[PDB]
């Protein structure tokens, strides 16, 4: 799949949910 | 894809009628502001690049998302969503000038919430960041234009969502 | 055309804000200013790291040949007593 | 899927609507399988057909 | 009105950032020609009456329809206008050719010259070969030494042959 | 009619000027100068001008009462809805029943959902046409 | 909506509504004039419905936001007055909509495990209901302040 | 378009060939076809099929 | 007053590109139509520039003609966002709320009061 | 723009004459004063973060009340702060600018036409900025003639906002 | 089910919004019409049974589908039908009293195109029986409930074909 | 230039008729406000500096790309420009107000000063916004009690703001 | 990874890797031990590399750090030796895997257009990243140094 590649499991962000004070 | 005049026309040719009055009030309508459009066009393709800039400067560009574990960490993702933008702001250009978002539906919308969920991109973070290219957009279009590309921003916006 | 511009290499003529295309003498479109720096060697493209362009190892050569040479058979034939207006 | 099977061999038939998987979802969920059965067996669609 | 070292800064300002040392070593050694571009100069001035009568008289001999009576060269009046008409130009170019920049000739020598010279039917393609006249004359007065010390002057030559030629280009 | 602007009627320069040098001669009016900028009539009562008598405050939440058949009729409604309405407030408030199962959202969340409309389970209903 | 409960009733038995269904639906669409004003004077003096009924739940309950109470702090504080605002606001659906459908539909399902889940006491929720009612109702005329709390006793009631 | 998923120096002499007139329209196509940056795209993720 | 027509303008313009700026207006201050209107001792001025019954007037000739036109606007007018690098935001979120925001309650506990 | 070139330039076309010894003297002037110029210029380039933060620094300590007044024309919050390096970033720049071209063509263009206007109406002291002018002065650090320079730049702006 | 007033109050409730002026714009539209949606339901209840048998007569009651081999031919098939024809009726009022076509999505249309497949019933038979059924219906209500209820009528058979 | 009272004195000359009593008692209410008025401008007249600043800080926080390197507010003589550009629409605002009619505002304020700031490349919609921002705060300053009698002025506010609406849709 | 590059351009030719593939194989497998002592070093002397890279660029390129410069202020000069941080965590990367996979696909494709949209000079990251590469090798021996650079020319060259 390569190197930079994007995971549900390993994305600790909070760009799915909007929480915009973090 | 079908602008102003295709749809009153369109409507005209199924019903096997001739433009009437009706059709008559749309098209002077499209008419009375199609100099308006191409002035906002015009304006629009010039700031291009400043306008996506300021929109992720604005909106994701200090977030988490940039971060490590973030969907537009690496510079390949970076690049892949400015272009992105890039895209919506191009698009929603023909959009006004064609007073009609039927190209939208047909050259951008169609499959592009499912390619989203199958890559893992955000679609919150892709509705915030288009909300605020139409920010920048209508700022430096004037109220009647920014009115006029925030209509299909919003379409845009909709049919993600 | 802003890395261009920005990495000092060459500047290249756009639009303005409005959308209409820039321009120093007024009656066309994208003509840009000259001058001190376009006869200029070395600087082919400056503020770019270790750009190896051409033949870097040595100076070139002195560029002399200040003399007309007679063109037989192919001097540029124009119309007498007349201008060649456009072409 | 649980839902499904019951509804097929206690009732008949599939689930009608959205709120009827509503309603099973919440017994599997507290109650269990024996308080699900008792739901469909007890129900005033097993008593008239 | 800018010079060539005005340029830079006027690029400098508006990206708000300091010069690069890059920049500066392209100014330094731009300056250190300096005696040779003010010999150009000097040669052009000394001359210039020289350079304006035998490119119009080469111009006339060559095309005799403007001194023709009813030609645009005709009448004690329009002669002496474009007897220094052309020294015009030659004083924008060598004002061009010591500023290091075309930022005075497209101001006040180019600016609306063509329109000038619609409004009042010039021919400009003929201004255009009267323009080239001047060049050839200046380039080939500009590279003799007359008591220089030797050296090449090929990179200064070039760009005033350049401005001579978008002094043409924009008649016409 | 008259010369171009600008031009000296009699002593113009393209006289007997040859046709391979002559110059089309650019068009040009008197749009651009002031004296032709069209003022405001105001000689037949026309002044185009803004100022009092032209002010309007008109109110939009407020503009003054409603009429009396919305009147009339919410009265009316109202008096349609009120016994079913007191049943409904009735049966809600001593349906105290208790719960079963283990709680799913902290200590609620038994075996029904709190104020689920039954309605939308019971009023679906599977029909036979020529029942079995 | 009224409209939407009278079809779904006479959906599910297959038939055409009848008169006095239909005699009720214009009976509302001719009070709607008057339901859009009520909704008009409740939702644009949200403000100071908010702020009174906070006072008077925080004075009848001063646990809730004593040191270590659900609501206590500042930004608990402002979460609360975020929930009394929802229902004021779901109040106002409720009253152009002319039924509960809004008010029940969107924060009365399951109500009691969200707040049991966030380890809010559903009490006090209730008692800032009555004390925004009291406040907004005393905004009203008779009659409207009437219907008006009509909703708010619903919603206290679902909310027990 | 390319540069969001190459680096720029991978199909650069087939690009300055084709713009000197020393290619066709064909013989870019099949220089672009069999380029690495077609194979890391449209060969290395997918089977064969 | 206004230029005549633009063939004026090409015959002034001549004045300047010989015998300089200080020649040219030399010649001007020295005509016959300065030293009628405004001699020595009197500060020039819109010559009738409204007509008097009339409202509206004739654009006064600050407005007519600012310091630059169309020529010269391809050259030195400015722009919108020109990679300038401004002072930065670091949370344009928070700044103002969304709609479910309890921050815009934050102006509100103060004045409830156990007191 | 006044530059050394630009004024031979106006003064020949004011008599519109070609360009005489004069100008040429004039320039050459520039060109063997430009070896200093280009260094100092080198120079302020080099130390320009350092300077803005000390320049800054030197202005709070002397006024200390633009520290702790409430207002928008303090810099008391945050953004005032910013502004503030930001001013005195721009005030090196025009003086590096005018180290390069070789006069007080860019400062008087981009700084002090309309400058006060500014001052009186955003309530700005011009005395801070002279404050971080001198200590931009005592503090470059340069020697001879590429001091005597940068020097005279700097005290012009001095002059002017005095 | 939503009706216009549900959908409005969903359109402003999904933003945390007020409802503003243009939410109030589609109120008041709902609450003009609503008392002609009432007189065309009650007309249309009356005459249900003389409605769909004019429509039948009219579209295919003479055709080859109701002879032997047709679909509709045994007693059965032709009870079946007319029973569906019914049902497309009396939702179809349901939608007009409404105003909004999403019972028609929740009760009607999902899974009925799969079904009438898996039966072998001829769906461009059915569409044009319920376009008779328009014709008639729109007839016996006047024009502008015809004009309501046609829209409803023409969004089944979209969602039909 | 004309006043309230003088436009209906143009519109009767041009019927050639005399005022009769209706716009005569439309004329005397005009005068009967008249202290409401002068209270109203100045009100504005004496805090023109603050609307002016305030307005244009409001304008630079909200639109930071006019300041910026580049901007139409860069520099020293461009703000000075555009900072009493506002000025000289809150002068002509103030003196129509007084005349109580838009006869001066419109012509020797709006009078061409489109294709002006077409002309300088300027943003009319940031003008317009501009306009707007002042009047808010003029309106807002407006309607304050400062040692004056209780009363309604509701009438004469909106046409205050009237005329700050037709200088904003003007300029853009 | 050389590894997987062999594997790769083994797949497309359907044929199992030749025996000079699996020399190289074997010769990569015997050197990944000094791989890992020399991604051990580089790693852990990272504060010193990206502090005197970081000094190096500043004194090369006043510009960036001059008032108004792309990295003008505390907050931007932090942002650049961050990246200079992410390209030596790179380097790290494709010192062990043997190839400059690691660093391509990650930090190399699409650099341009990245730092063309941030507004960031790219003369400016590779004399960075040429200032970090003296500093680091200058910590090696001479065989180590000459493979260690080899990654940073590679990543100079890249990013013209
Ligand atoms: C080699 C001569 C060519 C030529 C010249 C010509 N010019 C004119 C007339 C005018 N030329 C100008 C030009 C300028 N005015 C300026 O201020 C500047 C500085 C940038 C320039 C270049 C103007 C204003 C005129 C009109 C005024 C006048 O000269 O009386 C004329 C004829 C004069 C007339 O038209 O009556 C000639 C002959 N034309 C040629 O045929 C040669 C190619
Ligand atoms: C808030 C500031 C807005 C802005 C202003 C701006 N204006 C200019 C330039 C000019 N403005 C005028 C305007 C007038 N002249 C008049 O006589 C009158 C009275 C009716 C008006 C309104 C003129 C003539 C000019 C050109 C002269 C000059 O100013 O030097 C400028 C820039 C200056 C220039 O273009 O060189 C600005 C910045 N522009 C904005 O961005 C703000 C929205
Ligand atoms: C008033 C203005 C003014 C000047 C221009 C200079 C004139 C001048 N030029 C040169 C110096 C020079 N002049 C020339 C120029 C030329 N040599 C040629 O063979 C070509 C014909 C011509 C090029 C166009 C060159 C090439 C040098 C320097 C010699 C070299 O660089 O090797 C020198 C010697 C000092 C030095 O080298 O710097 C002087 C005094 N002085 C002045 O006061
Ligand atoms: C060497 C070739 C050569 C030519 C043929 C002419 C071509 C020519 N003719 C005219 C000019 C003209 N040509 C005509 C021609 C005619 N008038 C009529 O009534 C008939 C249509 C026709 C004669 C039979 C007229 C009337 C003018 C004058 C036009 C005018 O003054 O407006 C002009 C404009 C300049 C001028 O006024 O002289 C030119 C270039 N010139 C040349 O150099
Ligand atoms: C130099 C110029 C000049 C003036 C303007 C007046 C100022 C002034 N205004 C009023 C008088 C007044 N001024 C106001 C105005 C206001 N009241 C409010 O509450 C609002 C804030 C504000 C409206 C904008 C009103 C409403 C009255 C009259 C009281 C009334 O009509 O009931 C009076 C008292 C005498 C009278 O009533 O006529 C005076 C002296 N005098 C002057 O010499
Ligand atoms: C792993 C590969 C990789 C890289 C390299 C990367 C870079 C990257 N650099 C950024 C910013 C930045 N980068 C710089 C860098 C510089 N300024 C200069 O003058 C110098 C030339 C240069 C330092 C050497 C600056 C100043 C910013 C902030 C720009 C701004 O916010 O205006 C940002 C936006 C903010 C952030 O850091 O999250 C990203 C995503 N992302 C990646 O995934
Ligand atoms: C014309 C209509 C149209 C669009 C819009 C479109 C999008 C599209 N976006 C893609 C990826 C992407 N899109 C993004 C975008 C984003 N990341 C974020 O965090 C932001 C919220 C968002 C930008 C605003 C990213 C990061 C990728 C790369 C995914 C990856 O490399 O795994 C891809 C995969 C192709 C590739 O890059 O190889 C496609 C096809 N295609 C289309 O035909
Ligand atoms: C035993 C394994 C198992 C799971 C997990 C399961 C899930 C499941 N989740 C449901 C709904 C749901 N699930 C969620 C969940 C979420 N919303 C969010 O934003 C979050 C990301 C997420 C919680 C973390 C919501 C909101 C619904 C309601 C959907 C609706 O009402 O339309 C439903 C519909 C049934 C109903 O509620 O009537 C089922 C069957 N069923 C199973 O048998
Ligand atoms: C062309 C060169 C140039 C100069 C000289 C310039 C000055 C300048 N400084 C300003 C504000 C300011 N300047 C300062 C700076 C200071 N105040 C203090 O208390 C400190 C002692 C001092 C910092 C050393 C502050 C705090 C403001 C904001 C004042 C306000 O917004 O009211 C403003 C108002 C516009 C704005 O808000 O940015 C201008 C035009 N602008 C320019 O473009
Ligand atoms: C195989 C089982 C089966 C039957 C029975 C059947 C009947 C059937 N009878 C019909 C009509 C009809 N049937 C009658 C019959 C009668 N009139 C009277 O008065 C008498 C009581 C009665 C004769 C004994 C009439 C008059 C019509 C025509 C009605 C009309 O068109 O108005 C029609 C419509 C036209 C057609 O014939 O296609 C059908 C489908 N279809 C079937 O598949």
């Amino acid at each position: 799949s390569g190197y930079g590649d994007y995971s549900y499991s390993t994305d600790r962000t909070k760009g799915h949910v909007n929480q915009y004070y973090v | 894809m079908q602008d102003a005049i295709t749809s009153v026309i369109n409507a005209a040719d199924v019903q096997g009628k001739y433009l009437d009055a009706n059709s008559v009030e749309k098209l002077r309508g499209y008419f009375q502001t199609g100099e308006l459009r191409v002035r906002a066009a015009a304006t629009i393709a010039a700031n291009a690049a400043t306008i996506i800039k300021e929109a992720v400067a604005k909106s994701l560009l200090y977030s988490d998302i940039t971060r490590p574990g973030g969907n537009m960490y690496t510079t390949r993702r970076y690049a892949a969503c400015i272009r992105d933008l890039d895209y919506y702001l191009r698009y929603a250009t023909y959009g006004m000038l064609a007073g009609d978002p039927s190209i939208l539906d047909e050259r951008v919308l169609n499959g592009l919430k499912e390619t989203y969920n199958s890559l893992g991109v955000p679609i919150g973070a892709t509705i915030q960041a288009i909300q605020a290219m139409k920010e920048v957009t209508g700022s430096l279009v004037g109220s009647d234009a920014g009115k006029e590309m925030g209509l299909y921003f919003d379409y845009i916006c909709s049919g993600l969502s | 055309a802003n890395v261009a511009g920005q990495e000092k290499i060459a500047t290249i003529s756009g639009y303005t804000w409005d959308g209409q295309p820039q321009t120093e003498i007024p009656g066309k479109p994208f003509v840009k200013s000259i001058g001190a720096m376009d006869y200029m060697d070395g600087v082919e493209g400056g503020d770019v790291v270790a750009a190896k362009v051409g033949a870097f190892w040595k100076p070139k050569a002195p560029k002399e040949v200040p003399y007309k040479r007679p063109m037989g058979a192919n001097t540029p034939e124009l119309p007498y007593n007349t201008v060649p207006r456009l072409v | 899927k649980v839902i499904e099977l019951g509804t097929k061999h206690f009732l008949g038939r599939a689930p009608n609507n959205q709120a009827e998987i509503r309603f099973y979802n919440q017994i599997l969920a507290s109650c269990g399988l024996q308080a699900f059965i008792d739901m469909l067996t007890n129900s005033q669609e097993y008593a008239e057909i | 009105m800018l010079d060539a070292f005005a340029k830079v800064v006027a690029q400098a300002d508006a990206r708000g950032e300091f010069l690069s040392n890059t920049q500066i070593d392209a100014l330094s050694k731009m300056v250190k020609e300096g005696n040779q571009r003010l010999d150009i100069v000097n040669k052009v001035t000394s001359n210039a009456s020289a350079i304006v009568t035998n490119s119009a008289r080469a111009l006339f001999a060559e095309q005799p329809q403007l001194i023709q009576p009813g030609g645009n060269a005709y009448t004690s009046r329009r002669m002496a206008a474009c007897l220094r008409d052309m020294e015009i130009v030659l004083r924008y170019v060598s004002y061009a050719m010591i500023a290091g920049d075309s930022s005075v000739l497209d101001d006040r020598c180019l600016n609306g010259l063509r329109e000038t010279y619609q409004a009042l039917g010039t021919p400009g393609s003929s201004v255009a070969v009267a323009i080239q006249k001047m060049k050839d004359a200046s380039v080939a007065l500009a590279n003799d030494t007359t008591g220089t010390p030797i050296g090449d002057c090929s990179s200064l030559v070039a760009e005033l042959a350049g401005y001579f030629d978008r002094a043409a280009v924009s008649v016409v | 009619q008259l010369a171009p602007p600008g031009i000296p009627p009699g002593e113009d320069a393209r006289n007997n000027q040859s046709l391979r040098q002559y110059v089309a001669r650019p068009v040009e009016t008197y749009q651009k100068r002031s004296f032709a900028t069209p003022l405001p009539l105001t000689w037949t009562g026309e002044t185009e001008t803004v100022g009092a008598f032209d002010v309007v405050v008109p109110p939009q939440e407020k503009d003054l009462p409603v009429s009396g058949e919305a009147t009339s009729a919410f009265v009316k409604y109202s008096d349609m809805v009120r016994a079913e309405r007191k049943a409904a407030l009735q049966a809600l408030l001593s349906a105290s029943a208790a719960g079963e199962g283990r709680p799913t959202c902290g200590a609620e969340g038994r075996k029904f959902v709190s104020n689920a409309n039954p309605v939308l389970v019971n009023g679906v209903k599977c029909v036979e046409y020529w029942r079995k | 909506s009224i409209v939407t409960k009278s079809i779904v009733n006479a959906d599910a038995e297959a038939r055409y509504l009848s008169p006095g269904e239909l005699d009720r639906i214009k009976s509302f669409v001719l009070s709607g004039q008057r339901r859009l004003r009520i909704a008009q004077t409740l939702t644009e003096n949200r403000e100071r419905i908010v702020k009174q009924g906070g006072q008077q739940l925080f004075q009848r309950r001063p646990d809730v936001v004593s040191p270590g109470g659900n609501a206590y702090g500042e930004e608990m504080t402002a979460t609360c007055l975020r929930d009394l605002d929802y229902y004021l606001r779901l109040v106002t659906y409720g009253i152009i909509a002319g039924d509960v459908t809004p008010i029940e539909e969107i924060g009365l399902v399951g109500v009691k495990e969200m707040y049991s889940a966030l380890g809010t006491p559903i009490s006090g929720v209730a008692e800032g209901i009555r004390c925004m009612k009291d406040v907004a109702c005393s905004l009203l005329s008779g009659e409207d302040a009437a219907e008006v709390g009509f909703y708010f006793d619903y919603t206290l009631a679902a909310m027990q | 378009d390319i540069s969001t998923f190459v680096i720029g120096n991978e199909i650069e002499n087939i690009k300055i060939q084709f713009i000197k007139g020393q290619i066709s329209v064909k013989e870019m196509i099949n220089a672009l076809g069999k380029s690495s940056v077609y194979l890391k795209e449209f060969y290395n993720p997918y089977p064969n099929i | 007053r206004d230029i005549y027509n633009e063939r004026e303008k090409i015959a002034w313009s001549i004045i300047i590109a010989t015998q300089g700026l200080e020649g040219f207006i030399d010649t001007l201050l020295n005509t016959q139509e300065y030293l009628s209107n405004f001699g020595d001792s009197i500060v020039p001025f819109q010559r009738r520039r409204i007509i008097p019954q009339r409202s509206k007037g004739e654009m006064p000739f600050n407005l007519k003609t600012p310091r630059y036109g169309i020529e010269f606007r391809s050259k030195l007018a400015a722009t919108q966002f020109s990679w300038a690098s401004p002072i930065r935001r670091f949370r344009p979120q928070e700044q103002q709320p969304k709609a479910g925001d309890p921050a815009l309650f934050l102006n509100m506990v103060q004045e409830m009061g156990p007191g | 723009m006044k530059t050394p070139i630009t004024e031979a330039i106006a003064t020949a076309d004011n008599q519109g004459r070609f360009l005489s010894n004069t100008e040429l003297q004039a320039v050459n002037g520039r060109y063997q004063r430009a070896t200093a110029s280009l260094t100092a210029a080198k120079a302020l380039t080099g130390s320009a973060q350092r300077l803005i933060t000390g320049a800054a620094q030197a202005v709070y300590n002397k006024f200390p009340y633009t520290t702790q007044m409430p207002g928008p024309a303090y810099a008391s919050s945050a953004i005032g702060k910013a502004k503030c390096a930001r001013d005195i970033g721009y005030y090196l720049r025009m003086v590096t600018y005018c180290l390069v071209v070789g006069g007080t063509g860019p400062m008087d263009e981009y700084l002090v036409a309309g400058l006060e206007e500014i001052n009186r109406s955003f309530d700005l002291s011009p005395s801070w900025y002279i404050e971080a002018l001198q200590y931009i002065k005592n503090s470059h650090g340069l020697s001879g003639q590429v001091a005597n320079e940068a020097n005279a730049y700097i005290d012009y702006a001095i002059n002017t906002l005095s």
